[PDB]
């Protein structure tokens, strides 16, 4: 199965962000490299379009984090009532 | 908070827009001049807003929310079937009983949203919303149990209660201060007549007809039988009966499925489609307090 | 098979007791209880129609009034 | 997961990237933003590792609480 459009595009918005950033900094040669920058990046997006991957679930990168604090805080609140009731 | 929004919005829209008003003489959560502010002739979606702005307006809440749908199920009480659980084995209180069974089932697993509402006939009426260790209780599948004060019975409506059928008797049967609770195998649509039978509260000479004696007969049995009073309102029946053939036992399995019960089994005999004397699996549903049974040789 | 008389009185009990044997006593007893409850319940209504005026709350009455809760001002 | 074959792919091409160019400073860039990345990268794979992991913790401690 192909990368998840979700996973291409998240991607695609980080090496344009990284692209930016490292246009950023560069005063000469300016046209030249941001080309080959542009020709990395769309070489890249093909390959990563092109790319297979077994059919494994990858939720959106941004909010998994932000999940594992929920998930963690619902076991300490279901280990706490676990507590109360051994303790009943 | 917009989830008692929505579920206050679900229940009105439950509410047929003809006894809307009543709902609110019967709610009295919102002050009548917001009442006055709303009138009732104009569109369904303009009266449900209004009732959401001036609902919005209060403090909205769980409490009185579950109160309007306690009263909405009491001006139906036709929408849910009743099971009814006997308790056996003498000082009762509301404030005591209400903390009490509060308190079980806080303690059934960490929460669980419940109300009560005191009404004539001593019929405590008590909404209950269940909800795991890590959610909610949900407001979409509640279940309704019906407590009369200093009594061995009370009724329940069992919609999803076969996910924990043993922790609301046993909170009962604690909160009645009542030992040992049983559920009789009895189950009806018509919540009154489950009431009325639990507590047993309920010319042209020309023409010479011939076996007279037989339809006089016939007739004076199914009146001793039945009797000149309405007959309660039951709507189901079922026997599971399991005997020898007597013509390796046969085992027979019969639902009898009527809007009007007790009444077509009345006329049955006038309409000699049965005997006159009618079996005793027949003429004791209101006396045995009996709906499904269980035969065997 | 059939009767008026309210369920939260106990007479199943009283059944077993003495309605087959010694009905006189059955009857006699039943009739006792259903008189004190009677009394109660026409104390309680009486208090609540009439004497109204100093009570200061709602009074909690169970249906067979055997417990009796509530709160008054005398001048 | 798609990442756990995304990073190879994407190393093979920093490793290419940095083999073909010849500036000093755009290598030293190249460099940090591959550092950058793959930090990230590894991170947002641990994450769904203990991802995963809170997953059968929570089924664990559901069949433990019924």
């Amino acid at each position: 199965q192909p990368l998840s459009k979700s996973t291409r595009d998240h991607l695609q918005t980080m090496m344009e962000s990284v692209i930016m950033t490292i246009l950023s900094n560069s005063i000469k040669e300016k046209e030249e490299i941001q080309y080959h920058l542009n020709f990395l990046k769309k070489r890249l997006l093909q390959q990563c379009e092109t790319l297979k991957v077994p059919p494994k679930k990858m939720e959106d990168l941004t909010n998994v984090s932000s999940l594992l604090n929920m998930e963690r805080a619902r076991d300490k609140a279901n280990e706490e009532g676990l507590a109360l009731l051994q303790e009943e | 908070d917009e989830t008692v929004a929505e579920f206050i919005k679900r229940t009105i829209l439950k509410i047929p827009m003809n006894e809307l008003t009543t709902i609110l003489k019967a709610w009295d959560f919102l002050s009548e001049n917001q009442l006055q502010t709303v009138n009732f002739r104009q569109r369904k979606e303009s009266v449900v807003q209004h009732l959401i702005h001036l609902c919005e307006e209060k403090r909205a809440s769980i409490s009185d929310a579950a109160l309007l749908d306690i009263i909405y199920m009491q001006f139906h009480q036709h929408q849910k079937v009743w099971e009814v659980f006997q308790m056996s084995k003498d000082l009762f209180d509301m404030k005591q009983f209400k903390n009490s069974f509060k308190k079980i089932l806080q303690r059934a697993l960490k929460n669980v949203t419940v109300s009560f509402r005191e009404t004539e006939e001593n019929a405590v009426w008590i909404r209950i919303a269940w909800g795991t260790q890590y959610t909610k209780p949900n407001q979409y599948k509640p279940t309704y149990v019906v407590y009369y004060s200093q009594t061995p019975y009370a009724f329940t409506s069992s919609s999803m209660l076969r996910r924990n059928t043993p922790l609301l008797g046993q909170a009962l049967t604690i909160a009645s201060k009542h030992h040992q609770i049983v559920k009789m195998d009895l189950r009806s649509r018509y919540l009154d007549s489950l009431k009325a039978i639990v507590f047993k509260q309920y010319m042209d000479s020309r023409i010479i007809h011939e076996n007279i004696v037989e339809k006089e007969r016939v007739q004076r049995i199914t009146q001793e039988t039945f009797g000149d009073y309405p007959q309660p309102q039951l709507e189901f029946a079922q026997y599971k009966l399991e005997t020898k053939f007597k013509s390796e036992p046969l085992r027979c399995l019969i639902k009898f499925s009527s809007p009007h019960l007790l009444e077509a089994l009345k006329s049955l005999a006038p309409a000699g489609i049965a005997d006159a004397p009618l079996s005793p699996l027949l003429t004791c549903i209101p006396n045995k307090r009996m709906n499904y049974f269980k035969i065997r040789d | 098979h059939h009767h008026s008389v309210p369920v939260f009185i106990p007479l199943e009990e009283i059944a077993a007791k003495y309605l087959q044997t010694n009905i006189q006593h059955f009857l006699f007893s039943l009739c006792e209880y259903l008189n004190a409850y009677s009394g109660r319940k026409y104390q309680a209504d009486r208090l609540q129609s009439d004497f109204a005026a100093l009570l200061t709350g709602p009074l909690q009455r169970n249906p067979l009034c055997n417990l009796l809760s509530f709160t008054y001002k005398l001048d | 997961k798609e990442l756990n074959i995304v990073l190879p792919e994407f190393e093979k091409t920093h490793l290419e990237h940095q083999q073909r160019i010849e500036s000093k400073v755009c290598k030293a860039a190249i460099a940090t933003f591959y550092v950058n990345v793959k930090e990230q990268f590894i991170k947002m794979l641990k994450e769904s590792q203990m991802l995963t992991n809170l997953k059968r913790k929570n089924a664990k401690m559901i069949s433990d609480i019924e």
